[PDB]
Formats: C-alpha cells, structure tokens, sequence
C-alpha cells in the first residue's frame, strides 16, 4: 500500500507540471491575438485613407 | 485659330496634372502597406517562440 501511494504521487506530480506548461501556452496564444487586432486596426486604417 | 489653339494646351496641362496628383496620391497606400508586413513578420516570430 505503502508504495502504492508513491506511484500514485509520481503520477499527480507529472500530471500538474504538464498542466501548468498548457498554462503557460495560452499566454502565447493571447498575445498572437493582440498582434492581430493592432494588423485589423492598420486594415481599417487602410480602408479609411 | 489662336484661341483653339491656346484651349488645347490648357486641356493637356489638367491632363498632366491630374496623373501627377494620382501618382502622389497614390504613394502614400505603402506606408500601410509596409506596416502589415512587417506586423505579419513579428506574429510569426512569436508563433515560432
């Protein structure tokens, strides 16, 4: 049971460091989104002049 | 003859200088032009990051 428990800790430390890389890849995706809306803002621009 | 004449040249001289105002004019769409590609560029650096 003991070592049971172990493996079983071994796995919950795996799985939340892989969950917190996800968390870090989001971020990436929010400022390829910022860099998107100032190119739509330039478009609009474009337009206008 | 003189005034057909002179009218002439005066339909050549708006001619000319509505296709320099054109060109001039349109000079300037390359400044938008110009920073959307660049935008693009940094958004693929980021991707790549």
């Amino acid at each position: 049971v003991s070592e049971s428990y172990r493996r079983r800790r071994q796995e919950w430390e795996l799985q939340y460091k892989q969950a917190e890389w996800e968390v870090n890849s989001v971020e990436q995706q929010i400022n390829l989104q910022n860099m998107q809306i100032k190119a739509a803002n330039k478009r609009l621009e474009q337009v206008e002049a | 003859q003189f005034g057909s004449t002179l009218l002439s040249l005066l339909e050549r001289k708006d001619s000319l200088s509505f296709d320099a105002y054109q060109m001039i004019q349109s000079g300037d769409l390359y400044r938008f032009s110009i920073d959307l590609q660049q935008q693009d560029i940094d958004i693929n650096k980021a991707s790549l990051e």
